[PDB]
Parts: structure tokens; sequence; C-alpha cells
């Protein structure tokens, strides 16, 4: 993967004529098509910089990393890790949303009917949702897992972020108790 | 308010290019405005037909998964917040249930919106409190399944 | 002089009367645009009303800290005896700076809202927002991550 | 330098104990610096952070000569025994799972090896800095630890971790079962 | 007259002031719509005389 093949002339000339067609459409960055994060990768990030204004790398994948988007949003960092490990140069991950102009919108409203995550228009839609959070839930553990094994066997760096946050969600503690709701409608069915 | 046109130059009107069109597919003229079809159709083009083709991952990626959108479904919102909106849509009941005591009197005929409306209560007033215990229901019952869920997980 | 005061970890109020007193509270100078400190006229009254002070900020870092306190154990905290303790809370608490209960009977002091059982559930489902929200992120962490085996 | 290295290290120990931000405790040992290469004073100095990590007085106090040695440990040493006491509370809140992070002041105490009343005290200096969060119910007598912050950087730490992670594998299969199961003729 | 809303303790020789409790929302919706049920239910009846 340390041969590849790279047009950079070709980024300088998009970026002027994307510009006639919207105008929300100037050079961004570049994207990555997976599957991981390279190392490779960061040759390509530093040269970027330069061509674009300052880009982003954002890594757009044709399979769900999750169950989500399919989308990481990165910026290149340079952080301490001790274990026995010098200074790291690696690639911070940023949360990404979706979002959309009013163009886009119409054309997907009409084209869809299909499932979703939801639709709403059921109390039955909304269970599906449910379904898929905690299934998402279940991916991010598998991943997490097999690292934690492979940090004490090699030394690999530790990264100050991922100790502390899985720390968080064993300190918060849970509760939780009385709940009810309301019966009014039986009334109701029996008056149709 | 898409269609496909081709153009009609005084060569193609004597060659008989325009109903040439129509064959090889399902045939479309367009509608918008009165004056813009019969000018158009003239002078401007003849018409012809769009269809589409979106493949399995298109529409994978049309859908939009999106990762809170699923994870919302699981989180747990205020108890107070439960109690409070039970008192609420209760209080939107008591309104109905006025013209909801009248209607139900004398429902000894035929159709219940009818019914109803001629004991007093515009449309339906069973409907409305329907309605509005259904939306407290959904908040609440799902949040109740959620919630014993999480709390023996996570610990 | 700076420095317990700005810590909002636990004085007492005895050893800051003698520890001031030797360094602070001679307050010499050449000036005489001051020399006030505990040195002037004005200055004895000053040291008086500083007891009260000190006091009332242990009751202050207390409340956060605490939810709950036995009263017995609040006024060795404080410097201060256990009807003084229970009236200069009430005085507090009307003037509104903290809250406390007090028991007049030595019982206890509850800095917390009145308790529920409802309340508790409900930080609960605050903490559990923020939870889903750390687990997303930390996963595309992981992908990098796993790659790299050069740099342990 | 072999000299150099020497003299650094055994500076960066002191300072490490006296810390009231460490809690890389477990970082100094992994390091092979100090492990490596030992002199007579270098003896000491990884005990002590040893002595730390384990939280208690009885490991802490034999090493007492060196308290004399410096007097940076010698003269503040009530921040030394305030975080020992408050080092073992924090590895008690994370041996322990989800279930519980609260510990009794009784509990504390026998971890500390220092007096009830006095530990009491301690507890609410380190809350008061901000190192731990939580809240102190004296009619209970627990600290509740709300928040609990990263821990000491060694491979048993890694482990901790992964047992939380593994029991919530199976915890959510079962789970996910049961919310599939309601109403299933209806998704649509 | 509830013009502090406790209550007073002649038995022990103590003032107690009423504390906030939990929640009496939950019981006063219940309350509200069975009431509103029950003017319901007899007009419900009389319709129903006719089938038997």
């Amino acid at each position: 993967d340390s041969v590849w093949f790279l047009d950079h002339d070709y980024l300088e000339n998009m970026y002027g004529m994307f510009k006639k067609v919207n105008a929300r459409e100037r050079i961004v960055g570049w994207y990555h098509t997976g599957p991981k994060l390279h190392k490779n990768d960061i040759a390509i990030n530093e040269l970027m910089k330069r061509y674009c204004p300052n880009s982003v790398l954002v890594i757009i994948d044709v399979k769900p990393k999750d169950l989500g988007l399919p989308t990481e949003a990165y910026i290149s960092v340079e952080e301490v890790h001790d274990d026995g490990t010098p200074t790291s140069k690696t690639f911070e991950h940023v949360t990404s949303e979706i979002g959309a102009e009013e163009a886009e919108e119409v054309g997907v409203e009409h084209l869809l009917r299909d499932i979703k995550d939801t639709t709403v228009g059921t109390l039955s839609q909304r269970i599906t949702n449910q379904v898929h959070g905690l299934k998402g839930l279940n991916s991010k553990l598998l991943d997490i897992r097999t690292y934690l094994e492979k940090v004490a066997s090699g030394k690999l760096p530790i990264n100050h972020h991922i100790i502390y946050q899985l720390q968080d969600v064993f300190n918060l503690l849970p509760d939780a108790s009385l709940q009810e709701f309301v019966k009014a409608f039986y009334l109701k069915t029996n008056d149709q | 308010v898409i269609d496909a046109f081709r153009l009609i130059n005084a060569n193609m009107m004597v060659l008989g290019h325009e109903p040439r069109q129509t064959t090889s597919n399902l045939g479309h003229l367009n509608k918008p405005s009165i004056q813009a079809l019969i000018h158009g159709l003239n002078r401007h083009y003849y018409s012809i037909t769009i269809n589409y083709r979106k493949n399995e991952l298109e529409q994978k990626m049309l859908l939009n998964l999106h990762k809170k959108s699923w994870m919302e479904g699981l989180t747990l919102q205020d108890y107070s917040e439960h109690c409070k909106h039970n008192e609420s849509v209760v209080k939107e009941m008591l309104e109905l249930a006025k013209n909801y005591n009248k209607a139900v009197e004398e429902e000894d005929k035929m159709t219940p919106e009818q019914l109803a409306i001629k004991n007093v209560g515009k449309q339906d007033p069973k409907r409305h409190l329907e309605e509005h215990v259904d939306v407290l229901m959904t908040s609440n019952i799902v949040q109740c399944l959620a919630a014993m869920l999480d709390t023996v997980v996570f610990k | 002089l700076l420095k317990l005061f700005t810590t909002m970890e636990l004085m007492r109020w005895s050893t800051l009367v003698e520890d001031y007193g030797v360094e602070l509270r001679k307050g010499s100078s050449e000036t005489p645009a001051t020399d006030v400190f505990s040195s002037t006229e004005e200055g004895e009254k000053r040291w008086k009303d500083l007891k009260n002070r000190v006091v009332e900020h242990n009751i202050r870092i207390m409340a956060k800290y605490y939810t709950r306190i036995t009263m017995k154990r609040m006024a060795q905290l404080l410097d201060l005896s256990v009807d003084e303790s229970e009236a200069f809370l009430s005085n507090l608490v009307v003037n509104k700076t903290i809250f406390a209960k007090v028991d007049r009977l030595a019982g206890v002091i509850n800095f917390q809202r009145p308790k529920d059982p409802n309340n508790l559930l409900n930080d609960w489902s605050q903490k559990l927002n923020s939870l889903m929200s750390l687990v997303n992120k930390t996963t595309h962490l992981i992908a990098k991550e796993e790659m790299i085996h050069n740099l342990q | 330098p072999v000299s150099e290295q020497q003299e650094r290290a055994f500076t960066l120990g002191l300072a490490g104990l006296l810390g009231e931000g460490v809690f890389n405790f477990g970082e100094l040992l992994m390091h092979p610096v100090l492990e490596s290469l030992r002199n007579t004073d270098r003896q000491w100095l990884i005990d002590t952070l040893y002595a730390f990590n384990s939280g208690d007085v009885d490991r802490f106090q034999t090493l007492k000569s060196a308290w004399g040695q410096q007097p940076d440990l010698a003269a503040n040493e009530a921040q030394l025994l305030r975080k020992i006491q408050l080092l073992c509370l924090m590895e008690m809140t994370f041996t322990r799972p989800a279930n519980h992070r609260q510990l009794t002041f009784e509990e504390i105490a026998k971890s500390a090896k220092i007096t009830v009343n006095k530990v009491e005290l301690l507890v609410m200096k380190a809350l008061s800095v901000g190192l731990v969060r939580g809240s102190i119910d004296e009619v209970d007598k627990r600290v509740h630890m709300t928040w609990v912050q990263p821990r000491v950087l060694d491979l048993q730490q890694i482990k901790g971790m992964k047992d939380r992670l593994e029991l919530w594998c199976t915890d959510v299969k079962s789970m996910e079962l049961l919310v599939e199961h309601q109403a299933q003729d209806i998704l649509t | 007259d509830k013009k502090f809303h406790g209550i007073l303790d002649q038995g022990e020789g103590v003032l107690i002031i009423f504390d906030e409790p939990p929640v009496d929302k939950t019981y006063e919706a219940a309350l509200e719509t069975i009431q509103n049920m029950s003017k319901v239910v007899d007009s419900l009846y009389n319709k129903a005389k006719k089938l038997t």
C-alpha cells in the first residue's frame, strides 16, 4: 500500500470548475475508501493540505463499520502515548451527522417508502428502532474487547481517550425504577 | 415536472421523427400550464419518457442510516417528564369529555360520526381522546421497556 | 493568607487565627496610605468579623461535597457549638446562600433537595444519554488503532 | 550519560509521590528506566511507587527512612498519606463492577490503614480539589462515587476493563432477542 | 389554615414541616381519567338497552 497512484494537479483543476455547477461545491479535501486507516494514508494527508485550504480526511466505506453511517471524519493529531512507547502521530476521529439542502430532500422523500431506522406510523414502528440501537451496541463491544488483549500483549500505544471513555460507562452507576401510564382507552374502544 | 424532450426542426417535422420517438417506450406527454403545452408542442419539442432505475446499494445510501437515529430508541427520558405529560394529556381529554358524555347518550342508529356531531361533538370525540392517550402511552411504554433493559445490561 | 482562602479544601478556624496572626496581623509598611489589616483601629473589629466569615465558607464547601452529614460531625468541622451550628444554619437558609435541613435535636443536616425515589431515576436518565454518545465515538479510534503494530 | 539518568530518575519518583495529578504510577513501573537500572537510592524509589499504588500504610511505612533523606517527602507528609488513601479508594471502586461504586467509610479505612476520622476529612479534600467526584452520605457512611478518573496503566488494569465488556456482551445478546420477540408480526 | 404547610406534633413537642414528597401527579392523572369514564358509562348503558 506504499505503492499507489494519485494525480495531485487534478485536485487543483477541479476546485475552480465545481463552483459553476453550485456555489456550495469547492475543494473541501479528500475522500478515502476504507477499510481501515492506514500509515500510508498519512503521506497523502500532508500533501492534501497544501492543495486544499487545509483539507479534511473523510472515510466513506461501502458497507457500515457500525450500523449507521458509513462515514468517519478525521483530523491528524500528535499526541504523547506512554507504556514504553514514544509520541505517536495518529488520526483522531470526530463524530458525524447527516443533513441535506432542500433539493436533495425533495427527491429522497418521494422515492422513500422503505422501512428505515423508523418511519413512525405505529407503536410497533418504534420497536424496530429500539432493536437497531441495542444491536449496534453489540458491535462496538466486540471491537474494543479484541483490542484490550492486543494492548496487554504487544504494548500497543495507549491512547488516553479510549481508557477514559470506557471507564465513564462503568462509574455512572445504573439506577432505574417506578414507571406507569394511563389506561383511559378501554371506554373508548368499547364506545366504538 | 421533469420531461425528456427532443428538438423539432423544419427537417424533423417533414421526416416525421415526432411519432417515431413515442415508439420504443411507454410514451410520455407533459402537463404544466395550458399556454406552455400548446406552444411547446408545435414549435419547441416532442415529448418522450423518463423512467428510473436505482440499485439496492443506491437505495441503502439513499436511506441514510444514522448512528444516533437508532440510539434514541433506547435513550431514557425523565420519569418526572412522563408524569407531567400523563397529567397534561388527561387535561386534553377533559375538554373532549364534556362533548363525549353528550355524544354517547344516543348513538342508536348508524354511522358514529353523524351521531357524535348530532348529540354535540365535532367529528369524533372518541378519536380525539384516543390520539391523546396513544402519544403518551407510546413514549412511556418504550422508555420503560428500554430502562429495565439498560440498567441490567450495564450493571 | 491567599492560599487558604483560595482552596475549597477544609480549614479550621483556630489554625487560621494563629497562622495569620504571626505574619499577616503585624501589617508593617512605610506608606501612610495603607497600614490597614488588623494593625489599625477598625482593623481589630475586622479580625472579629473574620470568625463568622471562615465558618460560613466551611458550610458552603460541605454543602456541595456532602449530601447528608451527621450533626455532631458538622459542629467539629465548622468549629462551632451544637446550639450555635443549628442556629447559624437557619439564618443562612432564610438568607439563601446554602440550603440545609436543621434538626434542632442534633440529628442530621441534609444539604440535599428533599428526597424522592423519583428524583434519582431522572439523574440516571441524563447519564444514560451521555453514556451512549461516548460509546459511539470510541469504536472509530479502535479501527485506526488496530492497523498499526509497528509503533509498539 | 549513565549518572545523569540516575539523578533525574530519583527526582522524578519523588515528584510523583507528591503529586495530586499523578495517576500514572503504573506507567513509571512499566517504563524500563527505573526497573532495569538500580542503585541503592533507586531500590527504595521503585518500592515507594509500589506502596502508593497498593495504597496501604503498612507497605508504605517500612520505607520511612526515606522520608528523612529528602526534605520534599518529610515536609509534605500530609499530602503523601492523603494520596495513598485516595488511590486505594479508586482501586476498590475500579475492582467492583457497575453494580456498586459505593464503598463504606469503614471499608475505605481498612484499605488506607489510617483512622476512620482522618479518612473522612481526607476524602473530603480530594473531592474539594476535584480529583474525585461523588457524594458523601454520612447517615449511611458511604462515599458513592459518581465519577472516577483515568487509573494507573498496568496490565492488570487493562484486564479489569475486559471483565465488564465480556459480561456486557452476553447480557446484550439475551436482551436483543426479547426486544425482537415483542410483536414480531408487525415491524412494518 | 395551612399558612405554613407543616404539621404540629404535640406528642413529642416538636414542629415538623412538610418536606417536598415524590410526585402526586401519577395518582391525580389516574383519578381524572377514571371520573370522566364513570360519566360516560352511565350514557353508554342507556342506548345499549335496545339490544337486550
